[PDB]
């Protein structure tokens, strides 16, 4: 007969999430972030959340509702002044989250070997730093069955694997079964936190047939397929406030606004009230406002 | 005349003296200046990025485009981080004299008192490559007796048992007072030359701890006229280098 | 002043080989081998080889002129009929070279750890199963630091580095300095080779300046940067009789002289007499005038 | 009528039954067949490939091109591998009762007395995900008491206290005589059908161990209207088939 129809809702995507579960966040940084996804995640009741990311607003957002129970991530920042995100700053500052801060490496290699079923992978990044210092006895070390010309054997790292109970990745192109693209200079890892994750949820910003999307790209930026992805979600402009290769630029503008309206609870019910209190359309609408405004 | 930042610039450029054909990582304007001058004159072979994606062909200037000659994605540049083939130049909060730096947080690991980004790529840059630090403000709270949290690798963390640990290696650290490395007793900081006008007073008042050699360090050398020509003309016209260093 | 020139011929790229070494040779079965390198192997006195392939034609070259002490290797086979190579048949049964063969998963295992210059990366492919007897105490295996759930710890295979003194690869398009393309629909494994050597040669079908290379490919496909090529060897119809992506398939005719050629002493001398006694260009004018008598 | 080929082409598209969303990897053209057969009928979201690097979007006929939906060269056919989402049908020139296969070589590992492919991706498959096999020809020099070497893992190489053995399944072995898996007491080889025209005396005949359930082992289903006009008008229409199928 036909393929599933993956075709979802942003609302029914966080409605198959639950709280307590892990959930990878794909792009990097301020980079192509689900940041629609993680604004219905704001809207949601879902809660007492593992994140494991490459850190920007996705977090900060998150850590503003209070929605992070822990945070696995190489780094946290907005890519541009002021750098720091202020949201993840207070959690952090508070002591709300506890954290299993890693090398950007060991982020990568936790997803490669939660994607190949194994319980860790062995890597150099971490030996000698504070890394094993926020981890303690959930990160161990491995020796190597082969010792070196020397004679003398290797202790490594063992990355554990960074199992995900979901991931949320948003891409450029996608059909309605999963197959997804990226367009622009970088794939970031959002295939890894597709194959490292059970639930999986890919927004786009336009759902095409199959063959227009295999058409309007070279086959290597075909990096999602049909059995990486649960559900598929629409969402134009769906990265908004980060960037999101060819498709546009970083809301320079808009992200300087989100990180001073962090400053105060008063600057912060303002931009709740605008921005965070209504629909994805809502959203939108009012973000198209601001950049008008302050052309 | 050569300004304070131009001897900074040569003193980056000569940060990959030697280096070959490996990627050079600089993470700030000077270092950045100083890797594509090295890159003009003596390293011509050295692997330089637009700082996102691209490996670029030719030289551009600070902030331009230049034609490319590869691709350069974040999860490859893992794979040449573990390669070794790579000499980043990072900043850094803290360094202390046996070359641990912090570019994370201060105060305690789960409950600091100002987060900055967390480790990033340092755990991983300091124990697989070159690794030298660049400091525009050089100072005691930068340069401490113990930084607060360890993302870059010193040299009193080496089990020298393991081989795992044998690629690290710091190579410089560059400020605006002049040019360092850890090849003091023990591997601890050590001067090599103070810019012209920089007295060694001035670097002990700065500094937490004995800077070894400090009394004896010479200075800076001059720029080529051919490197001012490269820094004032070509790499940086609009001397944004002089935004980044103090005094 | 200028970037390094690295091209050089193929002599000059076999004169950097020495007897004894562990040789990497790109492509897959009888997909894209750097054939003319192999060729000017076989010209040359470089014996007593260890070789690590996704064997081919190139692997039987090699055997018919006894230059494999030990192969390392996931399959052997000429991808069409007889599909076994009968040279590399041959030195198996005459026990003339000692085999780590393995899965093929553990060759790019292997090669991965190289790249990163770890001693080994845990992989479930080759537990029980003959791949241990193979090796005997050469593979052992390794436990995770961490147990599963249930309590029960994981032992792996511990894929130890497949380190190479030397990488032969044939692609597509390359520039002077090392930068190279493969065009057509698949990499195989040539990156990773580079990656695992000392001493790297690139044969291409055609040196082109670096801006011509990146404005024919896309990003994806500039597989080999500065930083992996020792040497560049301009070969066109350089992976004769292996197909090579875009450029040219197989030459299904000429692959089945050969393998006929193998089965007696007077087929074989002829054939070495015609085609391998010789330079690359009489190689090449002896395989066009084949062609056009088969016709 | 109803030739045995065809019998041999539903057979082998009932190894997937439920299958799911997985990549479907048939190594010769019956299960070909059989694999683009269910995808056309019950399994409609298996993955299929060229043979080479391309993944389709559409079913085509035996040998022709289709529109695609994906990449899939063979570095990334071995993260599929590892990721269990797979159900490979290969060929074998030894199988024994616990499953044990053979496609690499006969004779002793070092020096053998013929030369076949190596292990290829056998360990890896077998230890990984489902794993069926296709035989056209059921004789006893392929099902035998002890294969010479073991490319692909069976029942009695688990070990129940590693959990790396946990993925380990061999679904079913078609043959030109009927269907069997490896059910039978200790995981041994076991009829599950034979083709209409098929006695229980040719498969013991032919087979060097005894096979669980023979005896009451029923026969291989019909076909349906609609398989039969996709076998023969779709899939096969120049019944290729035929070719691979003895007697
Ligand atoms: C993908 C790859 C992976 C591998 C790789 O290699 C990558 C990396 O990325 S690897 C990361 C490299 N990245 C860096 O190297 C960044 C280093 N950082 C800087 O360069 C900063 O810019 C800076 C250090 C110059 C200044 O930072 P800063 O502003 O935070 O500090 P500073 O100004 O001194 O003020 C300090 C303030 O704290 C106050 N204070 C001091 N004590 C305390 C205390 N106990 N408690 C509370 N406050 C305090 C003080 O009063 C000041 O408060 P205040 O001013 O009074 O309010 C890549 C490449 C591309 C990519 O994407 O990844
Ligand atoms: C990239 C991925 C990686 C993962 C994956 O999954 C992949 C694989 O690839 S995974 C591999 C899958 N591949 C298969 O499944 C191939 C299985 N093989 C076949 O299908 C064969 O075709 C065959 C079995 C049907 C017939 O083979 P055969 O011809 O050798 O045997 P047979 O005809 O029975 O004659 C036997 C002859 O030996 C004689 N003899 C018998 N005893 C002996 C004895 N003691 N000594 C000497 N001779 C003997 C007998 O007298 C006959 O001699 P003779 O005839 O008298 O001369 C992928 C996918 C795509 C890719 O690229 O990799």
């Amino acid at each position: 007969v036909s393929k599933r129809d993956k075709r979802i809702s942003l609302d029914d995507a966080v409605g198959e999430l639950r709280s307590g579960m892990t959930i990878g966040i794909g792009g990097w940084g301020s980079r192509r972030k689900p940041m629609a996804l993680v604004r219905a995640l704001l809207r949601s009741d879902v809660t007492d959340l593992t994140v494991v990311t490459y850190g920007g607003p996705d977090l900060g957002l998150l850590c503003s509702a209070g929605k992070v129970t822990k945070a696995y991530y190489g780094f946290v920042s907005l890519d541009s002044a002021p750098f720091y995100d202020p949201w993840f700053a207070k959690a952090r500052t508070a002591g709300e989250i506890a954290v299993r801060e890693m090398d950007e490496g060991m982020v990568k290699c936790g997803l490669e070997a939660a994607a190949a079923r194994l319980p860790f992978l062995p890597i150099r990044a971490g030996l000698g730093s504070d890394v094993r210092r926020f981890w303690g006895d959930e990160l161990r070390t491995v020796t190597s069955p082969y010792p070196d010309a020397s004679g003398k054997s290797e202790t490594l790292i063992a990355m554990p694997a960074l199992n995900l109970d979901a991931a949320l990745v948003h891409l450029n192109l996608g059909d309605k079964h999963g197959n997804a693209a990226y367009t622009g200079v970088d794939p970031y890892f959002d295939d890894l936190y597709c194959a490292a994750a059970e639930k999986r949820f890919v927004s786009v910003e336009r759902v095409v047939e199959t063959e227009e999307l295999v058409k309007t790209v070279p086959l290597q930026n075909l990096i999602l397929n049909r059995m990486m992805v649960d559900g598929v979600v629409e969402a134009p402009n769906g990265a908004h406030f980060t960037l999101a290769g060819d498709s546009y630029g970083r809301d320079e503008k808009f992200q300087r606004h989100y990180a001073e309206s962090a400053k105060t609870p008063q600057a912060w019910q303002q931009f709740v009230a605008t921005y965070l209190s209504g629909s994805e359309d809502d959203y939108q609408a009012a973000v198209k406002k601001f950049a008008e405004e302050q052309a | 005349e050569v300004t304070r930042a131009e001897y900074c610039a040569i003193a980056c450029a000569d940060i990959f003296s030697g280096a070959g054909e490996i990627m050079a990582s600089p993470m700030a304007t000077l270092p950045l200046i100083g890797a594509r001058l090295a890159r003009l004159t003596t390293e011509p072979d050295l692997l330089i990025t637009d700082g996102e994606a691209l490996i670029f062909a030719d030289t551009p200037a600070v902030g331009a485009k230049a034609p490319i000659e590869g691709w350069m994605p974040f999860r490859k540049v893992f794979d040449v981080v573990a390669s070794g083939r790579r000499h980043v130049v990072m900043g850094a909060n803290q360094i202390d004299r046996h070359g641990n730096q912090n570019l994370s947080a201060f105060g305690p690991l789960q409950q600091p008192t100002r987060q900055m980004f967390g480790v990033r790529g340092a755990p991983g840059n300091t124990i697989n490559h070159p690794t030298s630090y660049w400091v525009g403000k050089h100072t005691s709270r930068v340069f401490c007796d113990t930084v607060d949290i360890v993302s870059g690798v010193g040299y009193d963390q080496i089990d020298p048992e393991n081989p795992a640990y044998r690629f690290h290696h710091l190579h410089r650290v560059v400020s605006n007072l002049g040019v360092f490395d850890f090849g003091g007793p023990d591997h601890t900081f050590r001067a090599l030359s103070l810019h012209p006008g920089v007295t060694a007073d001035q670097v002990a008042d700065n500094t937490s701890f004995e800077v070894a050699g400090l009394a004896d360090a010479g200075v800076t050398r001059e720029p080529t006229d051919e490197e001012l020509r490269l820094i004032r003309e070509v790499l940086d016209p609009r001397s944004l280098r002089d935004r980044e260093v103090s005094v």
